[PDB]
């Protein structure tokens, strides 16, 4: 039995009603996992609740379509939820569903950081671009050396939704060798975002400030 | 050995008892699942347990889960350990419960350890064709909750059609009782049964009942209900002649 | 007052062996089935194995069957997972869980341990290199940070000058099998050339303490 949870992500406000769906092909269970914590048992068939789980949560449905309903969203209820069938071996889990806090679009504050002279001595150069306090999560950073367009050398890392302003932070890291680094002057960071009328670009010339 | 009972088909060179019909062990619409090692097998009411692959004069242990479907939901009625004691012409089962369904909350489970006897079956000796006389000594096993090491000794005087025995070496001293003298009476199906009192310094501490099995009355098998200070305790009984 | 505590996780070569332990407390161990569940980095939960209350019946997922063996010792309230022929796709955080009933893999998992990390790769233990992300010279705030590059296994702890405005990004597995994360902090531009900003980077998989200074220029 393959379980598919639709949709993959749910952006809601506190006090709003959340609907989470898990499809079959019973007995099903639900689990909650907060960033950096182990999963916990939420409800189980039909709608029994574990000890310390408030009445906010409830489940329903039979056949294939099963639903986890949170009546009043609380700021602590924003996490990932996995469905899990047990009355049929093997045990199978769902892929999960994020509950993120709702807010309006926030433009990113963009910074660029040239490689340090200590890293350059070691033989490698890393150019970092920081996309701070932004929303929604989605965006790109395209790297451009001597006003080219790099590919296959950068990696992105995105933070978790902040528990105070509901924004995200992204850091893109352009990796390349020292010998390659000193052969070019212009390095730019062009960010794409819904909050930007046109992509903001941050630049630095190697050897200057 | 345990996995073979759940997966292997019937071989006739397998030693008896080869078949044990699960009547009282699985109720009409319920569904009993037995697990041992990597094997597992589902049983319904009237299905046969392949006791031939099991060891004789030993207690075999299976993990079990009992289930029934109500409306459109598989509620787990009971979970624990399923025990089988096998002889040549008889066999009996028992359930060591660990959790049972919360009757007042559907889908919930409550911890509760009971021990009861399930199905006592085999080739029942007909009362009319019992040994017309003589005295046979049966020796075997008495097993209860978390204890399969008690000793059954029983003797039947086929001339007087009487019977008496005792239980020894069970870890709980209240359980090592005497099986008082009782009559061999016929059943409704003309099976040969013995229903008598449990004694403990010549006072009533419960009751027992055995059936005689084998064409030559080779074995007896049954159960003892023994009043204790913390309630009734059920003990499985099975013994054979030499 | 149920508590599960995993241990034994660590770095393993492909083909190597590890043994995980889950010491339990707060409940009658001997009466309940136990279950192992693993979570690959950045992905969902996957059921590994379950063992009955008696230990007489065990179940495994087909992807780990034969190479992983679940076992238990009731006298020590401990659950084990013997992991052999460990492959790269066995890298995950392994959670030990308690079942509601004695029969294995037939009930919800009502209590979970805090997990232990098992890393399977050919990379060797390495302490991180820490480089400054110095703030610009040109809103009214500035961004500075520290680049923790090339370390194995996970995780690193980054504390900032022993507080607020900090973003420590999750590590990324680089193209060379080593991890790299950045930790940035936004401070007022007024504070630049006015306060020490030393970052505290600690890596115990390699026993390395390193406090580097992010200063302007």
């Amino acid at each position: 039995i393959v379980l598919t949870q639709s949709p993959g992500t749910l952006s809601l406000s506190p006090g709003e009603r959340a609907t989470l769906s898990c499809r079959a092909s019973f007995s099903l269970a639900w689990y909650q996992q907060k960033p950096g914590q182990a999963p916990r048992l939420l409800i189980y068939a039909p709608s029994n609740r574990a000890t310390g789980i408030a009445d906010r949560f409830s489940g329903s449905g039979s056949g294939t379509d099963f639903t986890l309903t949170i009546s009043r969203l609380e700021p602590e209820d924003f996490a990932v939820y996995y469905c899990q069938q047990y009355g049929s071996s093997p045990i199978t889990f769902g892929q999960g569903t994020r509950l993120e806090i709702k807010r309006t679009v926030a433009a990113p504050s963009v910074f660029i950081f040239p490689p340090s002279d200590e890293q350059l001595k070691s033989g490698t150069a890393s150019v970092v671009c920081l996309l701070n306090n932004f929303y929604p999560r989605e965006a790109k950073v395209q790297w451009k050396v001597d006003n080219a367009l790099q590919s296959g050398n950068s990696q992105e890392s995105v933070t978790e939704q902040d528990s105070k302003d509901s924004t995200y932070s992204l850091s893109s890291t352009l990796t390349l060798s020292k010998a390659d680094y000193e052969k070019h002057k212009l390095y730019a960071c062009e960010v794409t975002h819904q909050g930007l009328s046109s992509p903001v670009t941050k630049s630095f010339n190697r050897g200057e400030c | 050995g345990l996995a073979d009972a759940l997966t292997a088909p019937l071989d006739h060179k397998d030693k008896g008892l080869q078949s044990l019909t699960l009547d009282q062990s699985v109720r009409k619409n319920e569904k009993l699942k037995l697990a041992a090692q990597g094997a597992e097998k589902t049983y319904g009411n009237g299905d046969s347990l392949n006791t031939g692959k099991l060891k004789n004069d030993k207690v075999s242990r299976f993990d079990f889960i009992r289930q029934i479907e109500v409306d459109g939901q598989l509620i787990t009625l009971e979970s624990g350990e399923f025990q089988v004691y096998k002889q040549s012409h008889s066999a009996l089962t028992a359930f060591q419960t660990e959790q049972i369904q919360d009757s007042e909350h559907s889908g919930k489970m409550v911890a509760k350890r009971q021990f009861r006897i399930g199905d006592i079956a085999g080739e029942h000796t007909s009362f009319d064709k019992l040994p017309e006389g003589g005295r046979a000594t049966y020796r075997g096993t008495a097993f209860g909750s978390d204890d399969a090491g008690g000793k059954l000794t029983y003797t039947i005087d086929f001339a007087a059609k009487q019977g008496n025995g005792k239980i020894e070496h069970l870890k709980s001293p209240e359980l090592n009782v005497d099986l008082a003298a009782a009559d061999i009476k016929p059943d409704g199906k003309r099976h040969a049964v013995i229903s008598g009192s449990v004694l403990y310094n010549q006072a009533e501490k419960g009751s027992y009942s055995l059936g005689i099995f084998g064409g030559k009355a080779q074995e007896v098998a049954g159960s003892a209900e023994v009043k204790t200070v913390n309630g009734i305790r059920h003990i499985g009984l099975a013994a054979k002649q030499l | 007052q149920v508590q599960l505590v995993e241990s034994g996780g660590g770095l393993v070569q492909p083909g190597g062996s590890l043994r995980l332990s889950c010491v339990t407390s707060g409940f009658t161990f001997r009466s309940y089935a136990m279950t192992w569940v693993r979570q690959a980095p950045g992905k969902g939960l996957e059921w590994v194995s379950s063992i009955s209350h008696s230990g007489g019946s065990t179940k495994y997922a087909d992807s780990v069957k034969g190479r992983l063996t679940i076992s238990r010792d009731d006298s020590m309230d401990t659950l084990y997972l013997q992991m052999n022929s460990l492959r790269a796709e066995d890298t995950a955080i392994y959670y030990c869980a308690k079942d509601q009933i004695s029969y294995p893999a037939a009930s919800p998992l009502d209590y979970w341990g805090r997990g232990t990390l098992v890393t399977v790769s050919s990379a060797s233990t390495k302490g991180p290199s820490v480089f400054p992300l110095a703030p610009s010279s040109k809103g009214g705030t500035a961004a500075l940070g520290c680049l923790v590059k090339d370390y194995f296994p996970e995780p690193v702890t980054v504390s900032w000058n022993s507080t607020s405005g900090v973003h420590t990004f999750p590590a990324v597995l680089q193209s060379s099998g080593l991890y790299s994360l950045s930790s940035v902090v936004t401070v007022p531009s007024s504070s630049l050339g006015t306060q020490t900003y030393i970052c505290n980077v600690n890596h115990k998989p390699s026993n390395t303490k390193v406090d580097k200074k992010v200063e302007p220029k």
